[PDB]
């Protein structure tokens, strides 16, 4: 059989094959034929950890799995190779999900991208169109193929996430601008275009789309039907649009309706001309604006809905709510406007489904903590495992190691329950603590590991009469110690070497 | 989901032979030892055999000679090959393997008529 | 990021076990457990108020009763099953929040019942023998000679007490008396041990509550942030909340931390008052009450 | 052992990345340009800050409970060895004699 | 790194931590024709994602429905291999990169 | 005196940049954009913290 013992292995090739590999073989050479034999050890590598030791030579002569028993999990969360007596926390268990459901609500029609992108006419600026787009399936991936730009321009989400989520409202505005104005189309932008024609609120939740179009916006003589305002009383609100033509009047006298002295008309024409350097030619820009999930949503991706399970630790994903959990039956009175139940931490814990108006409760998958009780391992190799504040009739778990309930070796404390001891009508001191009014020790020979009941003291009765009285005869001089602490090290500590060390930028930038 | 599960017990007459087959249900490459316990009426239990993962083997003074225990690897179960069998041999035969923690199995009745 | 929770696990580990060596050093002076002797008759005083009441099935003095139904208790650190949670009673309380969370409370060692049964010995043993048993064996003597004794130690002859002991016994009987009645009337009299329950729940409340921050990012929720931003974009925003959560953790430990030493101060002059008060007689002035000590 | 346990988790806290691509000053001088280097050096100086002022602030609390051992023993010197103590179980089970 | 569509996920695959350059320039007076430059291909269809740094060969006719598709492109059969077609008139965000 | 040095310790600590480009509000808000000003109020607000 294979040896005892431990012997590192050392890497020789490494190559760059970047192809599938899903099966392997194992050729033999056969003279000639003639008869043969052979013999090989196979097996398969997982995904571990392992703590290992290396002596003074450098070379490996030790390693622990950190999951093939408690102890080894002991050892590895202390980082040693032994471990005394006592009670130790190592790790927690949790409940796996078995599968996945998905609930999307009953929409078939796909939304209309084609006469926004191109329609061979855009609005002005200063009077630019607006789209509401509900209802539809939305596939974002097509419309590169629609217009000759290069990249979006997202600002609360990314371009390549938007066919999962699922949103309330779309709002699409297009118009055509100059090429050096482009930029001020952004939150918290000034300028010509943002204050008096344009405005972005300053936490905007969407994409803006902008390409040339110097072959269809120009003219040899030079395009006139796109104008823009100049002149105004005060700054824009946010998605706010002027149609108003008037006189502005830069003067104290009234314009009267002549464009005389201060007065001035506030819609001056765009100049396009094609040999107009890049920074002048036009820009056909788009505009998406998004509306978060607040009311029962209408705009999202193809992802297709699958069966509702109960009562089951699994994984959901509700109008782009992603989350794990067990989903029961409901007792809550949401309002027919409400569609979400939040908590004190603020997180959801009652949805609404969206294909049949049900309110369903969302509570996490049952978890808890472990706690390893083992004497000295000098002394013995057993263990006891503690599952804290479970009733013991719970217990894909986390942990890799698995326990196998007997009859007698799972106990249940009012510290929740324990596996690998045995309880004992005796009453002894307290070796290792454990919970309320329970300790554990090491038996001579799970029949190791006794957990009883600790003792408070030897019993005692003292005889009381009103006429009795005792009286001793004897002496004992007796002399006890007493240790106390008085100082502890004396410690300094140096920032710059400990911080930056002999570097100079680090020390600079330590400075400030 | 019980660790250990023997079987073989019955009824066999004086100098016969018998085979028990305690089964377990975990890898027998990591139990580290499986022991036989036999518990005759009036007695205490007492030690037969002992097997560890290494391969060495141990017997008390009342088997050497007698029977032997020993395990294959295609199934996980650990084989008591009884032979000369005596009256005292009458007793129930328990199992007991220990990784980081006791299982012990149920054990089976074996009775010998003299 | 670190080591950070390998430390704080390691705080609250030693705070944990620093308060079961409290309780331990406090109520575990003496090592025997004595018995009253079944005929209660010492003189004329009665201690039917102190000693432990064998009808109830807790085993506590009616002081001790008043005592524990006069403070309330938030969690118990018993067994808060998750089955009790996930019941759906539609009313979440505040303690299944702070579990869903990895926040838990852990039982003491001692029970009530092992409490209550170390000061019914302490009494009986400071009843039947004076304070001889706290230095070596339990010595009877009956209870008028011992209160002539303890009548001499402040420097007023024996002959005081043996000529006016009817007087004597009625002043404590009356005074005994008054005590349980003068607990129950005032409504603030036990706001020490209410403090450290009100400190710890609202301790743990805020942490809680902490969860619901932005800490600057775009979302206080973590799968949101991963299911709308892109792979490397979630970093810059997830790292904002790792280390505001971390900030929150540190900032709650450390007042533990400062919390626990006073504690331990309390618990260590309790532990010097029941040595010094209880299994003997006191010459300090008003350190074991106002006047001139007897006993407690 | 707490004194030594401090001091050498302190020294490993010095190999963690705390964000920063390495957790080597000169690597991240070597491999990025000087504009750019800052926004990765930060991360490091604000993570060894936070490991001193946690180390400073634990070695305070120390100290604090190790002068009250110390104000301790000095009373239980001056009672109890300069003089005979009636004070029960302060100076030892029993009466007390000397010390 | 960390971009997901048809070339990240079906083509040419970047890891997550990836140390490296990036170069890209136009080329549209090489790799354009009047007619239509039909030499490049890309891939269209594929049952799983690639991972990183791996390349895909074999050309086959992918399946879109229960039936087999027995080597003919009919119904639910398609080519996974579609020409990109580059003309010197288009914008600029059709024109080939290098 | 301890209590002094803690106080003008604490007014003290206002002058410092913390790796912004400037220790007073006023200039960061007149100074860079709106929505650019924000990534250097976060290191104040932090440091003063
Ligand atoms: C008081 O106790 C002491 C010690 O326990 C007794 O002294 C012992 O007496 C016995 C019998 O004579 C000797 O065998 C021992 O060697 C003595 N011990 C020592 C340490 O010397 C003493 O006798 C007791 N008092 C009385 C009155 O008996
Ligand atoms: C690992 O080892 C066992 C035994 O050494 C292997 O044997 C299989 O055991 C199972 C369980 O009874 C049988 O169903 C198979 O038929 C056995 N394989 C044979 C006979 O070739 C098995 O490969 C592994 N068992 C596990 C992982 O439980
Ligand atoms: C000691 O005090 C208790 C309580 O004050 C006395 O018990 C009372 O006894 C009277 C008559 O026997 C009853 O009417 C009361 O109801 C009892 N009190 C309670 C609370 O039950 C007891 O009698 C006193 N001891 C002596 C010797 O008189
Ligand atoms: C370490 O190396 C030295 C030098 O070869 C050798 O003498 C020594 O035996 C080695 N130690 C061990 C444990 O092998
Ligand atoms: C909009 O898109 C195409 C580009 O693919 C454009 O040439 C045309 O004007 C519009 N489509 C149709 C079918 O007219
Ligand atoms: C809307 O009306 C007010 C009132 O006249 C006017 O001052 C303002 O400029 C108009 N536009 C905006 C964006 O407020
Ligand atoms: C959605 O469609 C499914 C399948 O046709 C149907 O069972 C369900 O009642 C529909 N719900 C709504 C609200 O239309
Ligand atoms: C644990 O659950 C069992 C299951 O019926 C129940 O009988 C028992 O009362 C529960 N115990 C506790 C402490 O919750
Ligand atoms: C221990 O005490 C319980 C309670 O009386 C009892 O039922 C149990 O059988 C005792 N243990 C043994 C081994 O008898
Ligand atoms: C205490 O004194 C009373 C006298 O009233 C007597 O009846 C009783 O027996 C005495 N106690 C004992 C233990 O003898
Ligand atoms: C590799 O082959 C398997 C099975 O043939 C297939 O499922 C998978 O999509 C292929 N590609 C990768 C990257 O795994």
């Amino acid at each position: 059989d294979l040896p005892q013992g431990f012997s590192a292995l050392e890497p020789l090739v490494d190559l760059p094959i970047g192809i599938n590999i899903t099966r392997f073989q194992t050729l033999l050479a056969l003279h000639r034929w003639t008869a043969g034999a052979a013999a090989y050890y196979v097996g398969y590598l997982q995904p571990r950890t392992f703590l290992l030791k290396y002596n003074e030579n450098g070379t490996i002569t030790d390693a622990v799995d950190c999951a093939l028993d408690p102890l080894s999990e002991t050892k590895c969360t202390l980082k040693s190779f032994t471990v005394e007596k006592g009670i130790y926390q190592t790790s927690n268990f949790r409940v796996q999900p078995t599968e996945s459901i998905v609930r999307f609500p009953n929409i078939t029609n796909l939304c209309p991208f084609h006469e926004v992108f191109n329609a061979t006419t855009f609005a002005s600026v200063y009077a630019w169109n607006r789209k509401r787009i509900s209802n539809c399936v939305a596939d974002y991936s097509v419309i590169y193929n629609f217009a000759p730009f290069f990249a979006f321009k997202c600002y609360g989400v990314s371009p390549t996430k938007l066919n999962d989520l699922c949103f309330t409202n779309v709002y699409a505005d297009s118009f055509v601008i100059r090429g050096n104005e482009v930029s001020q189309i952004a939150p918290g932008q000034t300028g010509n275009i943002a204050d008096y024609n344009y405005k972005l609120p300053d936490d905007f939740t969407g994409c803006v789309i902008a390409w040339n179009s110097n072959k269809l916006d120009s003219k040899p003589s030079g395009n006139y039907n796109y104008l823009y305002r100049l002149f105004r009383k005060s700054k824009l609100k946010p998605f706010e649009r002027d149609i108003s033509t008037e006189i502005y009047q830069a003067g104290n006298k009234p314009c009267n309706g002549v464009a005389g002295p201060n007065c001035y008309s506030p819609l001056q024409s765009y100049g396009f001309r094609p040999t107009y350097g890049v920074g002048h030619q036009p820009y056909r820009v788009v505009v998406l604006s998004f509306e978060l999930l607040h009311a029962p949503a209408t705009v999202c991706g193809p992802k297709k809905s699958t069966n509702l399970v109960k009562n089951k630790c699994v994984n959901f994903n509700f109008n782009g709510l992603t989350g794990t959990g067990v989903l029961t039956e409901s007792n809550k009175k949401f309002l027919p406007f409400q569609q979400f139940g939040r908590d004190i931490a603020d997180t959801t814990d009652a949805v609404r489904d969206p294909q049949t108006l049900e309110i369903l409760d969302i509570t996490p998958c049952s978890f808890g903590g472990v706690s390893v009780i083992t004497p000295g391992t000098n002394t013995s190799n057993q263990v006891a495992v503690l599952y804290q504040g479970v009733n013991c009739t719970e217990v894909q778990l986390t942990p890799t190691w698995r326990v196998y309930s007997t009859g007698s070796n799972v106990f249940q404390t009012r510290a929740g329950c324990l596996i690998g001891a045995e309880y004992v009508n005796n009453s002894y001191e307290c070796d290792i603590p454990i919970g309320a009014g329970i300790c554990a020790s090491y038996q001579t020979q799970s029949q190791s590991i006794i957990a009883y009941t600790m003792s408070l003291g030897a019993e005692n009765s003292v005889a009381y009469s009103n006429n009795s009285i005792a009286i001793p005869t004897n002496f004992t001089i007796s002399v006890t110690t007493e240790i106390l602490p008085v100082s502890m090290t004396k410690t300094s500590v140096d920032c710059t070497m400990y911080i930056c060390g002999d570097s100079t930028e680090c020390s600079n930038l330590l400075l400030q | 989901q019980v660790q250990l599960q023997e079987s073989g017990g019955g009824l066999v007459q004086a100098g016969g032979s018998l085979r028990l087959s305690c089964a377990a249900s975990e890898s027998i490459f990591r139990m580290e030892l499986m022991e036989w316990y036999h518990q005759a009426p009036g007695k205490q239990r007492e030690l037969v055999a002992t097997i560890n993962r290494c391969g060495s083997t141990n017997y008390s003074d009342s088997v050497k000679g007698r029977f032997i225990i020993s395990s294959d690897n295609a199934k996980n179960s650990v084989y008591l090959q009884m032979n000369s069998l005596k009256d005292e041999d009458t007793a129930v035969y328990s199992c007991h393997a220990r990784t980081w923690t006791s299982y012990w199995g149920r054990g089976t009745q074996v009775t010998v008529s003299s | 990021y670190g080591s950070f929770c390998t430390q704080l696990k390691r705080a609250l580990t030693g705070i944990a076990v620093e308060q079961d060596k409290n309780t331990q050093e406090v109520f575990a002076q003496v090592k025997q457990i004595y018995k009253t002797p079944p005929i209660k008759y010492f003189g004329g005083f009665n201690f039917s108020q102190i000693l432990p009441d064998p009808s109830k099935p807790s085993k506590r003095s009616p002081i001790e009763d008043l005592l524990f139904n006069k403070v309330t208790l938030a969690d118990a650190g018993f067994i808060k099953q998750y089955g009790d949670c996930l019941g759906d009673i539609a009313a979440r309380d505040l303690i299944c929040a702070q579990k869903f969370n990895g926040l838990t409370v852990l039982p003491p060692l001692l029970t009530d019942e092992m409490i209550a049964q170390y000061t019914s010995a302490l009494l009986a043993g400071t009843i039947t023998s004076g304070w001889t048993f706290g230095a070596g064996p339990a010595l009877q003597i009956p209870f008028p000679m011992q209160m002539a004794y303890r009548f001499n130690g402040i420097g007023v002859t024996q002959n005081v007490l043996y000529e006016n002991q009817k007087l004597i016994a009625n002043q404590f009987n009356s005074a005994i008396g008054k005590i349980q009645d003068s607990l129950s009337s005032t409504p603030s009299a036990l706001g020490k041990l209410q403090d450290v329950v009100n400190h710890n729940a609202q301790a743990l409340n805020t942490l809680v509550k902490q969860l619901s921050s932005k800490f600057g990012a775009i979302s206080s929720v973590l799968n949101d942030i991963l299911s709308r931003l892109d792979p490397p974009e979630a970093e810059v925003q997830i790292d904002r909340l790792i280390t505001g959560r971390l900030q929150s953790l540190q900032t709650y430990v450390t007042q533990q931390l400062i919390r626990a030493a006073e504690i331990r101060a309390s618990a260590n002059l309790a532990a010097t008052k029941m040595s010094e008060c209880v299994l003997g007689q006191s010459k300090r002035v008003d350190f074991c009450g106002k006047g001139y000590h007897l006993m407690s």
